[PDB]
């Protein structure tokens, strides 16, 4: 009310309203799902269009050969954060000849988002990210929120009606976690998960967006006729 | 760049500047005009380091032309020469100084008098009846000391100038390919085409 | 952040006016009146000191009339402290010009630069404008005797006779009535004092409440002299015109 | 006074065929009269069917290759995984080199691959970025030994058709991958014989539309 | 007052949303993409009859293979075009090749959100960026001040956009010829324009692989306008 | 290097050799010393290969940005001055460039500008640039007339490079010919000195110093 | 622009079937003065890497601090700091190689020659060299300074190429290293008798041996040598 | 540095600071530009509440940017000086690098670009100025007349007016100016310009300024008597 003019102001109950309004931008964004087993990690994203004449907004971005994310909310903010991740992954490779740990990737994003919530003039990032990767400790899935909070998960979902997919994964947890050495089945579980967040619309060939990374699989994105298999 | 001469007579200033542009063992050009018009009644000749000469001349030209537009008024030769000197005086203590020597021949319309200023790359200004830069002066000064008179006409000044060029063509080691002569008077600046 | 406390000094009103410039002019309208009158053989500067106290040291005082160089002077109306900032800048600018061209600065060039500084404070920087209006009196070999005025907007204009400060409306009407083009300095001196005497908010105009100056070619042969009047000299000129 | 440059020796060689290109280089690394390594590769697969070698001062050579490899990576990120053509790579490398015009990379750079018509391509660079496409180029310590031999055997220079009174030149033709590797091996054994900084091993990278293949051969170790 | 980079309770940037209202006040601009080329057309909208309409430059070249149309506060587009042209030429210098249309659009859209308390406010202009490259062929992009860009088969921006977009929805198909697209822009422009459409108050342009980006002459467009009227009366 | 360009009745002839050296080591015989900036503008290269190659391709980018911004092809004067002002910024840094900006516009007509790395910019009708410039001058000047035909002018430019290619050790390889007209530049082929010398010797009867 | 003041001489090393061996004497020379005798020039990083350093000792101590800080930084927010995400020899080397080249490129080098010896997580032997110029190379045997001239020839007789590595045991490899250190003591005027030796094995781990001495030296033949030519007495 | 975003969007999509800058232009004295067949004429109003003025030294309303281009304006007088100075500097800079004087379009585009920059730069307000820029391109005889405004938009005009009561004089020009046949001579062009100002001005004494620009840097300002002759001629023809 009187405490939402900028990010530098606390409310009387200790809330940061600009951060909460940034969180609100994610809820309006199109649904995207993340889940992993022990061998692979999968991103599934429902892309959104302006109208039938327009293209479908690309949700998934590659950060390195072993890491990438999906976005929900302000796409330009995802571009800034993904670019930062690309540089950090790259710095780790050039300087230390070392693939960046997915956990450090999350710590770096957390700290970058945080600085924007404590200083005057700036604004919080208006996007949520689901980071997947495969590093020296196996497969990983992270959930980034622009408040700064990063959380490692077996599976999750963000965006509009994400609660449906999140409930499904909470039920299916014991099943999909053990899908080891089988990419197509892990994707199927992710495609069935995102289907629980659909209303009136269904998954078409230029609507669905899938990405995967794993043990002997570089981070690769599937769009167009390459996802027709999973419909 | 080598030979630039200046002679102030009764009612005009005459500048003579060599036409040769030499690089190494090759005369690249024999029709080079080593001068810029700073204003309708002010002319500046120049000589020195390659590149610096033209870059400096045009920079001054732009500044004087800017002043003329702003004030709708022509700066006096004295004022222009003081501006030029200050620029060179700044330059000599810069990271890379302009290695350019200039003569400024102008006609002051308020005083109705011709004026010749000699300024070297250090920012050393002097008003003179006749001037020269480089090795030219080692011949022409003594020659002009003898033959020059303050009440001479423009035509007498041109004959006096011919006497300088002839001496330079006789005793100078390098072939400077003749000179372009320009006259500055009450009616402005004009070029002598046959010299 | 700090946005909360920003007055926004350099913005337009809905009517297209600059708030701070208008309010600075309102401030100047309460300042002691200053009059400039340009004659064919010189310029007169006359200014009324702001409600003088009897214990004020009058002879070693300078409130209204300042010297910029040997050929140019100014009469001030508004905040004196603001004026002195601008005066020192103007003095330096005149010396920069002399150093560069070996010639005394033309009056308009000095006025334009000083007015450009004022303009800057109205368009950028977020600072309040200078609450000062000047009357420039000066001479050069191009235009001869010249009178200008500048105000907080940074706009300047040339005049034959002009007033700034308090009661300019009444003062300008009186000047417009009695001024003529073939006027002499001595006549202009009389007009300046008569105008102040009528427009003043004081009971009677006296020597101790005035500053006076002339810029004549009254020196020996083709050269300009600046005369900042002494208290006794103002006392004499006030008697000579029959005001006291 | 500290001297920021050094000479790591070695020599490299690029030959272009009709539908292939090779980039060879010896594996010896030296300083002064000492051998640092008998097997230190300096010919690298940089992705997008581009092979590269920057011979001379190895520290600068490694830095350049490292920066170009990174340039390829970011080219994919910024331009929707578009394949970096050999001509585009060459121009990019010019800017990398010329970027340090006043503190140069002390290397002779050669890249090899296929052009956009599928034909074999070799580009060579001087230390400050001047580049040129050629059928043939040797670089490094023994370049002065190998290059004239390549002019004679690859481009058939000074060779005329027998009995034509030195009037008809020997006609230009593409060489097979088998014939090119013969010339590379003979070039390096000859250079090994007469140049002290060349020897130990020969590593050849062959580029076709199918990918990047490697071949290794022993050289004299004296 | 309030911060420039402030979020509303709904989760949108106030200034970005307000700039979108300014774009709705702008003159109409329509783009249609086909397999034979991309067509760009604009409403000039001269404020007075004394204004020389040919000086109204709302269609602009970025490179030989990329063109651009604008709508909204058109003065704001100048620095966007300048950046686009430099980006296009700079890439050619670095890589000895034409730059992808998408990459060019992305470079322009990176400027968009570089505002706050960088420039003082978002751009008040939307751009239709049309071009061709070897990889993705003929393309049309809509670049907004939000920093977002969508690819479109056909797109209208400006005051008559929602009406024109609904019309483009029905009329567009994947087998449109270049000539058919030209007439379709003129048809839809004439519908949404206030004043009557002619060669002086409307401008056409196109980009083809062969001839590159070309702004049509008033003589060429006048014939297409005449061809359009005859075809509508013919049934 | 040896390069030249001269103005005549039928426009401009531009001729260059193709050799590149590193000391006494002949590094290349097939270098392109003419840069095609646009259909009406050419640039010649002499001195530091990288310096010339890099900055003249950069010049082409600047000339392109001009015609996008101004909707008009850049003048030869303005093009040459972009380059001269650029190298002047680097004066003393050690750039080595001897260039000629040759082209045609409506307002200027056929125009040649000499531009070098120490800041010199000269308009003129005839220039020869490079270590072999003097050898080219000798043949060019002694045979030059304004009223040369396009055929004779092309040959004289070719013959002048050949002369320098022969006498100067740091020039050779092949001759590249260009002809600039009101309609733009026209390429007139690559001519290898290996065959050209003997062809010229036999047909012309010149080069009697050489063992035939 | 520097000049080295207090210096350390040769660092020598080689690969063997299960790991690597590295050695360096304990001397800190001050020109011709053999100033400091308790200087440790082998610095372990974790339980899988040993960095041997020669050249300027002040710069060596700076590098020690960097490596020490690298271990600290790696532990931050890293639950697997003593397991999968522990510092590898390849990470440590690339870091140093980056620093060495950056410093030479700023015309202010770390005046050192460095050999990073260790064993990777997958069991592979790691041995690589880097110096003040940022020059890097790897070989079955590596040595710095006089070691390059005298030790390498001896160590290469044991492991002359890659295929000789599996055939070389830790006993044979250590014997050659210890022999090389003796030869360096005979012939290098800035060497000492006291030295340290480190073995990094993929099975037995890191074994750090301090206070070793050169022994079994041949000096007896010196008594027979009289004069410089003719002299009989 | 002062960073505040003064020019910003409002809910309805307007930038009030730019629109309020237009109100300042609307307050300013009237300025008119009319281009004939071989010339351009710039007419300017001068308000007559200021007597005892010195017209020798008072800044003229029309300013020369170069020998071939002129600039008049309406709005804040102090603001105009900054644009004029920048334009004059750019004119000399263009001659220095391109070796050719600016085109009228280029000079306009520059001035318009400066005005635009001040509408989305932090810490500054827009210029309260609209300009009429007129002249002839080098080696060209086609007349050029351009207008700029605070927002930064610019465009070419056959004839145009700006300032106070400009809508009245624009109404006049819209019916009196023929595109097919512009003023064939200098006299015709000046007369139409004076006529248009007489719809608004008051008296045709020392209130109207006229500046005529012709090809090849031929610019001249008319005196009082010269202008008064047009005023006397128009009034006599009016009484009919
Ligand atoms: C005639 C041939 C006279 O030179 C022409 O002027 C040609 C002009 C054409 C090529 C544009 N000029 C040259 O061939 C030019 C001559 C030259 C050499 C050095 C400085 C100035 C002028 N040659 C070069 O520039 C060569 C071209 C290479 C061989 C393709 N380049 C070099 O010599 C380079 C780079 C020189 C350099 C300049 C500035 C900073 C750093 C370096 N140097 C080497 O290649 C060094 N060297 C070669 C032999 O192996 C050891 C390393
Ligand atoms: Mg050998």
């Amino acid at each position: 009310n009187n405490y939402d003019g900028d990010t530098v102001t606390f409310s009387p109950t200790g809330r940061l309203f600009q951060v909460e309004y940034a969180l609100e931008a994610i809820k309006q964004g199109s649904v995207t799902v993340g889940l992993r087993s022990n061998t692979h990690a999968v991103l599934v994203a429902l892309k959104r269009n302006a109208d039938e004449l327009s293209s479908y907004q690309k949700k998934i971005i590659k950060c390195d050969e072993h890491m990438g994310l999906s976005l929900a909310g302000l796409a330009p903010d995802a571009r800034v954060l993904s670019n930062y991740l690309r540089q950090q992954c790259n710095y780790s490779s050039l300087v230390f000849n070392r693939k960046l740990a997915v956990e450090r990737a999350g710590h770096l994003l957390c700290d970058k988002a945080q600085k924007n919530t404590q200083s005057y003039g700036g604004r919080p990032y208006g996007v949520g990210l689901l980071i997947i990767g495969y590093d020296k400790s196996g497969a990983h899935l992270l959930e980034f929120q622009p408040s700064g909070n990063v959380t490692e998960l077996y599976g999750t979902a963000i965006g509009a009606r994400s609660q449906g997919a999140k409930t499904y994964l909470e039920r299916t947890l014991d099943t999909f976690i053990k899908i080891d050495g089988n990419p197509d089945e892990l994707i199927k579980a992710g495609v069935e998960a995102i289907s629980q967040s659909l209303r009136d619309e269904s998954l078409t060939v230029d609507n669905l967006s899938i990405a995967i990374v794993g043990k002997d699989t570089p981070f690769t994105i599937y769009d167009g006729e390459a996802v027709a298999k999973y419909i | 760049m080598d030979i630039i001469l200046g002679i102030r007579v009764q009612d005009s200033v005459i500048l003579a500047s060599s036409k040769a542009v030499t690089r190494g063992i090759s005369v690249l050009k024999d029709s080079d005009d080593k001068t810029r018009q700073l204003s309708p009644h002010t002319l500046m000749s120049f000589a020195g380091e390659a590149g610096d000469t033209v870059q400096f001349a045009e920079y001054i030209q732009a500044n004087i032309q800017l002043y003329s537009i702003r004030e709708d008024y022509e700066l006096s030769p004295q004022a222009v020469s003081s501006f030029v000197r200050q620029e060179l005086a700044k330059s000599i203590r810069s990271r890379r100084p302009y290695q350019v020597n200039v003569l400024i021949g102008g006609y002051d319309k308020k005083k109705n008098k011709p004026e010749l200023y000699q300024i070297d790359y250090l920012g050393t200004k002097v008003e003179l009846p006749y001037g020269a830069h480089g090795y030219s002066g080692f011949y022409t000064f003594s020659l002009l000391d003898h033959h020059y008179r303050p009440d001479m006409t423009t035509e007498e000044g041109l004959d006096l100038l011919k006497l300088c060029v002839q001496e330079l063509e006789k005793r100078m080691p390098m072939d400077f390919k003749g000179v372009i002569v320009k006259i500055v008077d009450k009616d402005g600046i004009r070029q002598v085409d046959d010299f | 952040g700090s946005r909360r406390y920003d007055s926004r000094t350099t913005i337009f009103s809905p009517e297209g006016r600059l708030y701070q410039v208008e309010y600075a002019l309102e401030s100047i309208s309460h300042a002691g009146t200053a009059i400039g009158i340009m004659a064919s053989d010189g310029i007169v500067l006359a200014a009324e000191r702001k409600v003088t106290s009897t214990l004020l040291e009058q002879d070693t005082s300078t409130e209204k009339l300042y010297k910029l160089n040997d050929k140019i002077a100014v009469a001030v109306a508004g905040l004196t402290a603001d004026a002195e900032i601008l005066i020192n800048t103007a003095r330096i600018h005149a010396q920069n010009y002399l150093k560069t061209y070996n010639e005394d600065i033309p009056v308009e060039i000095l006025v334009r630069r000083l007015s450009d500084i004022k303009q800057g404070y109205t368009q950028h920087g977020g600072l309040r404008p200078f609450g000062v209006s000047f009357i420039y009196a000066g001479y050069d070999d191009r235009y001869g005797y010249q009178l200008y005025t500048s105000n907080p907007s940074g706009n300047y204009t040339g005049w034959k006779a002009i007033s700034v400060g308090a009661n300019t409306s009444a003062a300008q009407t009186l000047l417009q009535m009695d001024y003529k083009d073939d006027m002499k300095v001595d006549d202009a001196i009389e007009l300046a004092l008569k105008t102040l005497s009528k427009t003043t908010d004081s009971s009677a105009l006296t020597y101790d409440r005035l500053e006076f100056a002339t810029i004549r070619k009254g020196a020996n042969d083709g050269e300009v002299y600046q005369k900042i009047f002494k208290p006794q000299e103002i006392k004499d000129i006030l008697v000579k015109t029959g005001i006291t | 006074q500290f001297n920021p440059y050094g000479d790591n020796g070695g020599t490299i060689l690029g030959i272009a065929g009709e539908d292939f290109a090779v980039l060879a280089g010896d594996t010896r690394n030296i300083t002064d009269y000492s051998i640092n390594s008998r097997y230190e590769p300096k010919v690298f697969d940089c992705g997008d069917n581009i092979v590269m070698s920057a011979n001379g001062f190895a520290a600068d050579g490694d830095a350049l290759v490292k920066r170009f490899k990174n340039s390829v990576k970011w080219y994919h990120f910024d331009h929707n995984d578009k394949k970096l053509s050999i001509n585009s790579a060459a121009r990019n490398i010019q800017h990398l080199l010329y970027g340090k015009r006043f503190f140069p990379y002390y290397v002779h750079t050669i890249i090899a691959g296929l052009d956009e018509d599928g034909k074999g391509a070799v580009y060579s660079f001087d230390p400050v970025g001047s580049y040129e496409r050629e059928q043939c180029r040797a670089g490094g310590a023994a370049a002065s030994l190998i290059m004239p031999f390549l002019d004679n055997q690859v481009n058939f220079k000074n060779q005329y058709e027998p009995g034509t009174n030195g009037k008809v030149k020997k006609p230009l033709k593409y060489l097979s991958v088998e014939e090119v590797i013969k010339l590379v091996r003979d070039s390096f054994t000859s250079a090994t014989e007469r140049h002290i900084q060349v020897g130990d091993g020969l590593e050849i990278l062959i580029v076709t539309k199918d990918g990047v293949r490697k071949e290794f051969y022993e050289l004299k170790r004296d | 007052d309030r911060g420039v980079s402030t979020f509303s309770p709904e989760g949108r940037l106030f200034q970005v949303e307000y700039s979108l209202e300014a774009i709705k006040l702008g003159s109409t601009a329509i783009g249609i993409a086909t397999k034979e080329g991309v067509v760009l057309g604009v409403e000039k909208r001269a404020t007075s009859p004394l204004l020389e309409s040919d000086s109204i430059e709302k269609i602009v070249e970025i490179d030989r293979h990329i063109g651009c149309a604008m709508s909204g506060l058109t003065a704001d587009a100048r620095s966007m075009i300048e950046h686009a042209r430099t980006a296009a030429v700079t890439h050619n210098l670095y890589y000895d090749e034409d730059i992808n249309v998408e990459s060019l659009t992305q470079s322009v859209c990176d400027l968009a959100l570089r505002f706050g308390e960088l420039m003082s406010r978002p751009f008040g202009v939307a751009l239709l960026i049309a071009g061709h490259d070897a990889d993705d062929g003929y393309q049309l992009f809509h670049a907004e001040p939000s920093g977002t860009f969508y690819r479109y088969n056909a797109k209208a921006i400006g005051s008559g956009s929602e009406g024109a977009q609904a019309e483009l929805l029905n009329e567009w198909h994947s087998s449109l010829t270049l000539k058919e697209a030209e007439l379709l822009v003129l048809k839809i422009l004439k519908q949404v324009m206030e004043e009557k459409l002619d060669e002086n108050n409307a401008q056409l342009s196109c980009i083809t692989k062969q001839d590159g980006f070309k702004i049509y002459d008033n003589e060429k467009t006048a014939e297409l306008i005449k061809e359009l009227k005859e075809k509508e009366a013919a049934e | 290097t040896t390069t030249l360009a001269f103005r005549f009745q039928g426009g401009i002839i531009v001729a260059v050799d193709s050799r590149a050296t590193a000391g006494n080591w002949v590094a290349s015989q097939t270098v392109k010393k003419v840069i095609e900036i646009n259909p009406f503008l050419l640039g010649t290269m002499a001195g530091g290969a990288a310096d010339c190659q890099f900055w003249e391709t950069w010049l082409g980018s600047q000339c392109r940005l001009h015609e996008l911004r101004e909707k008009e092809r850049i003048s030869v004067a303005a093009a040459s001055k972009i380059l001269s002002n650029l190298v002047y910024q680097y004066k003393g840094a050690g750039l080595s460039m001897g260039t000629m900006i040759c082209g045609y516009t409506r307002k200027e007509g056929p125009t040649i500008y000499y531009v070098d790395s120490d800041g010199t910019r000269l308009k003129g009708d005839i220039f020869c640039v490079g270590s072999g410039q003097t050898f080219a001058y000798g043949v060019l000047d002694s045979n030059y007339k304004w009223d040369l035909s396009v055929e004779d002018a092309l040959y004289l430019g070719k013959r002048s490079i050949l002369a320098a290619a022969h006498r100067n050790a740091y020039s050779g390889g092949s001759v590249n010919l260009y002809h600039v007209t009101e309609d733009g530049w026209i390429y007139h082929g690559n001519h290898d000195v290996g065959e050209l010398f003997w062809k010229v010797k036999e047909e012309e009867g010149s080069f009697n110093n050489v063992i035939g | 622009t520097q000049q080295p003041i207090v210096t350390g001489t040769s660092v020598i090393s080689m690969k063997y079937d299960n790991g690597v061996i590295i050695a360096a004497d304990n001397l800190g020379s001050y020109g011709s003065l053999l100033r400091f005798n308790g200087v440790e020039r082998l610095i372990p990083v974790g339980d899988n890497t040993v960095v041997g350093i020669s050249g300027d000792i002040s710069d060596m101590q700076h590098i020690e601090r960097l490596l020490k800080d690298l271990v600290t930084e790696n532990a931050y927010d890293n639950p697997l700091a003593d397991a999968e995400e522990a510092l590898e020899p390849s990470y440590i080397f690339e870091y140093l190689a980056t620093v060495m080249y950056q410093r030479r490129s700023k015309m202010n080098p770390l005046w050192n020659a460095i050999i990073v010896a260790g064993v990777q997580s997958n069991g592979d032997q790691f041995l690589r060299y880097v110096n003040l110029l940022g020059v890097t190379y790897s070989s079955p045997t590596l040595a710095t300074g006089f070691g390059a001239h005298m030790a390498n020839p001896l160590l290469r007789k044991v492991v002359d190429r890659e295929s000789d590595i599996p055939k070389t045991t830790v006993q044979v490899a250590e014997e050659a290293i210890v022999n090389a250190m003796r030869v360096l003591y005979y012939r290098d005027a800035r060497s000492s008798r006291n030295f340290s030796l480190a073995i990094i094995d993929k099975n037995t781990g890191l074994t750090f041996k301090k206070n070793l001495q050169v022994e079994n030296m041949k000096w007896d033949f010196a008594k027979d040598i009289k004069g410089y030519g003719t002299q009989k007495i | 540095g002062y960073d505040r975003a003064l020019s910003i969007f409002s809910p309805d999509g307007h930038i009030f600071q730019v629109e309020y800058a237009l109100e300042a232009v609307k307050r300013g004295t009237c300025a008119v530009g009319v281009k004939g067949k071989n010339c351009v004429v710039l007419g300017c109003e001068r308000r007559s509440t200021l007597k005892l003025q010195d017209t020798r030294i008072t800044p003229s309303k029309v300013s020369k940017i170069d020998s071939h281009v002129v600039l008049s304006f309406s709005g804040l007088n102090a603001d105009s000086r900054i644009l004029i100075e920048k334009a004059r500097v750019e004119a000399q800079s263009h001659r220095l690098t391109l070796e050719d004087p600016v085109t009228v379009e280029y000079l306009t585009r520059y001035v318009a670009g400066v005005q635009q920059r001040y509408t989305q730069s932090g810490g500054v307000r827009p210029f309260g100025v609209s300009t009429l820029i007129a002249g002839f391109d080098p080696r060209d005889d086609e007349p050029k007349l351009y207008q700029t405004e605070p927002s930064g938009i610019y465009s070419s005009w056959s004839a145009q007016t700006i300032g106070r009561n400009s809508k009245t004089v624009r109404e006049f020009l819209e019916k009196n100016y023929d595109r097919k046949e512009p003023p064939a001579t200098v006299e015709e062009c000046v007369k139409l310009t004076v006529r248009s100002l007489l719809e608004v001005v008051q008296t045709g004494a020392k209130n109207i300024e006229i500046t005529v620009v012709k090809p090849d840097s031929d610019i001249v300002a008319l005196s009082s008597e010269e202008i008064n002759q047009y005023v006397t001629q128009i009034e006599q023809e009016k009484q009919e």
